[PDB]
């Protein structure tokens, strides 16, 4: 598995983590690739920000799928 | 407009992205090792005109969005700004759900347009509250940083540059964890608690030949502020206090001495060539007015 | 006339800085093609904002992407509410058949679309920008088809004004190969032919009026007496002296200011010999 995890700047990042296996597992090969806090990552395919209680054995993923990463950001 | 050059001008090649050079220099990461790298941030006229009006149309309350650009050696160059739909409070803003979609659904159709060029910042505007950053700026700036390298945190406030006519526009970089290092106080005072924190950067504003062919268009009354200038009379306290600073440097160049020079002899070089175009506009205007009927 | 239509000075940079680029991507010239946006106000129509557009060619025809378009349309909303489509704009000379069909295809969006023309090759000192209304007309057989040319407006918020002026006065984009006496002088160059072709045509209309071709208008006459009687502004003693000593100052602050930059020229010239001509 070569699942792609892009950032906005333009960082790559491969990952290996079959379709049934959890959105927690994929939380933690960025943990353990990068090391960004599990709170601080969000997230994005198709445009619409997966939530962590959906398992990918359902999902339109097929192979050749492209993870957006950001960074939560707040501002005062 | 004639008796001069109109193809690709010296001031268009700042808009020319090289993929390559830009894939060579993110490889290269030379920031890591001066951690005082990045001096200077050159913004597009539009980025600065679209990031002062989506700060203004805000009203009271606080917006933020991101800024798009790239990184040249000791330069940030910042393009094109793009707004976000963040809903936030008086003091604080989120982007809790839909700002991220937003981000990555307009990242992907720029480039799908052409837009060749990435995220390189992020903006929050402060509604009247200054141009600093807060406690919480300086966390999510350093969140940026630490993984995603090329940023920069611009702030801008609406209320003040809408009362006093002049945009303030601030760029800051943050320093990582253990990094230490009748004068007005408010070197440190117009900063937050985390002053030691963080540092500003250099702004500067570019255009383009189109941009500035139009824009020397835009409106035929200003002649009459320019044979009327009164120059050399609206910034004497900014040449004095130039003045003073480039005695300052020069001091110290010349307690080095004993290359700081260079920059010293460039804002001497500065001033007075500023000096000598408002004494020659004074002499244009004497030559066309009082110079007749004599 | 017609529909009265408010431009703002963020549309046209947007047009710009996308020709610019676009040009600079493709190193040759080409065409841009986009899509306004504004508001509808009883016979009011505004535009306040401009995205980019996506084209595809099939031969000779332009045809202009639609799936993106509503996508975009979508997506602008968030953050823009009160905006709607209101016309689209291209960048180019005079109007082309292209131009038509490109109109006619987009007509199948909105009921009454503009045509914004930016021209970024001008050669005179005309309006590059000129707004075009394309109304159905009722002409029978062939749709026979000119859009008609509407007079647009300045309309400007408080603070895109105080960006409009800060890039206007903005002069440090410059300062490369091109002097900054340059970019000084065209100023003043600039204000100066527009005074002089003022002061020609009052000329022309006095000389006009004492020939006799003109009716003679005895308050205009005497309007142009009194601007004629005072054109030795202020030429007394005291203001002579005070523009001496400005003179005079400026001059001290160019001595101090060259002597720094020949001792700078100095220490490199003098470190420079101290190694490729000291022997060790």
């Amino acid at each position: 598995m070569l699942i792609k995890v892009k950032t906005l700047t333009g960082k790559e990042i491969e990952i290996d983590i079959e379709p049934t296996d959890k959105v927690e597992r994929i939380k933690e090969r960025v943990e353990e690739k990068e090391g960004i806090p599990p709170q601080q990552q969000r997230l994005i395919y198709s445009g619409k920000q997966m939530n962590d209680e959906k398992t990918a054995a359902d999902y339109k993923i097929l192979g050749g799928s492209v993870l957006h990463l950001v960074l939560a950001l707040r501002g005062g | 407009l004639a008796n001069n050059m109109q193809e690709a001008q010296s001031i268009d090649e700042i808009y020319k992205y090289d993929k390559k050079q830009q894939q060579e220099i993110l490889a290269a990461k030379p920031w890591t090792k001066d951690h005082h790298y990045f001096k200077y941030c050159k913004i597009s006229a539009l980025a600065l005109l679209k990031m002062v009006m989506h700060a203004r149309s805000g009203g009271n309350l606080a917006v933020m969005g991101l800024m798009l650009g790239k990184v040249d050696g000791e330069t940030m160059i910042i393009m094109d700004s793009f707004a976000l739909p963040v809903e936030g409070t008086e003091t604080r803003v989120n982007a809790q759900a839909a700002a991220y979609e937003y981000m990555a659904a307009y990242i992907e159709n720029a480039k799908q347009v052409g837009r060749l060029e990435n995220a390189i910042g992020w903006y929050h505007s402060h509604p009247g509250y200054g141009c600093w950053l807060s406690g919480i700026n300086v966390s999510t700036q350093m969140l940026n940083q630490q993984f995603q390298e090329p940023f920069v945190a611009v702030v801008i406030d609406p209320t003040r540059t809408i009362s006093a006519g002049k945009v303030n526009l601030g760029a800051f970089r943050t320093y990582p964890k253990g990094y230490k290092p009748t004068i007005p106080l408010n070197k440190i005072e117009d900063f937050g608690v985390h002053c030691k924190q963080y540092y500003a950067l250099e702004v500067s504003y570019f255009k383009s030949s189109l941009d500035r062919k139009l824009l020397e268009l835009l409106w035929n009354k200003y002649w009459v502020n320019t044979l009327s200038s009164s120059s050399l009379l609206t910034n004497a306290d900014y040449t004095t206090g130039q003045v003073f600073d480039l005695s300052e440097k020069l001091e110290q160049s010349e307690a080095q001495l004993g290359d700081k020079l260079a920059k010293a002899t460039r804002d001497s070089c500065k001033t007075t060539i500023e000096a000598i175009h408002g004494l020659m506009s004074q002499v244009i205007k004497d030559k066309l007015f009082n110079q007749i009927n004599i | 006339g017609s529909v009265s239509v408010a431009l703002h000075p963020l549309v046209i940079l947007n047009i710009s800085d996308h020709w610019i680029r676009m040009r600079s991507q493709e190193g040759r010239p080409v065409q841009v093609i986009g899509a306004l946006i504004g508001k509808q106000e009883g016979r009011n129509i505004e535009v306040m904002n401009s995205f980019e557009l996506l084209s595809h060619t099939v031969e000779e025809k332009i045809i202009i992407d639609k799936e993106y378009y509503y996508t975009k349309e979508e997506q602008f909303k968030q953050v823009f509410k009160e905006l709607e489509f209101l016309g689209w704009y291209t960048t180019g000379g005079p109007p082309d058949p292209s131009d038509i069909h490109v109109h006619k295809q987009v007509c199948e969006i909105i009921e009454s679309p503009l045509f914004l023309k930016l021209n970024p090759m001008t050669k005179h000192t005309d309006l590059p920008v000129s707004v075009f209304e394309s109304v159905i007309d009722i002409i029978n057989g062939e749709a026979t088809m000119l859009f008609a040319e509407l007079t647009y407006t300045l309309a400007t918020e408080e603070a895109e004004r105080i960006g409009v002026d800060h890039v206007a006065r903005m002069t440090a984009t410059g300062s490369g190969e091109n002097s900054t006496v340059a970019e000084h002088l065209i100023a003043q160059h600039s204000a100066i032919k527009m005074l002089h072709s003022r002061v020609k045509l009052i000329l022309e209309y006095v000389k006009a009026s004492e020939a006799g071709e003109v009716p003679f208008n005895h308050e205009i006459l005497r309007e142009a007496y009194a601007l004629c009687h005072c054109l030795p502004v202020l030429s007394t003693d005291k203001f002579k002296t005070d523009f001496y000593d400005q003179c005079n100052d400026v001059g001290l602050m160019a001595y101090l200011g060259t002597i720094t930059k020949t001792c700078n020229t100095m220490n490199q010239f003098v470190n420079k010999f101290n190694v490729l001509y000291d022997r060790q």
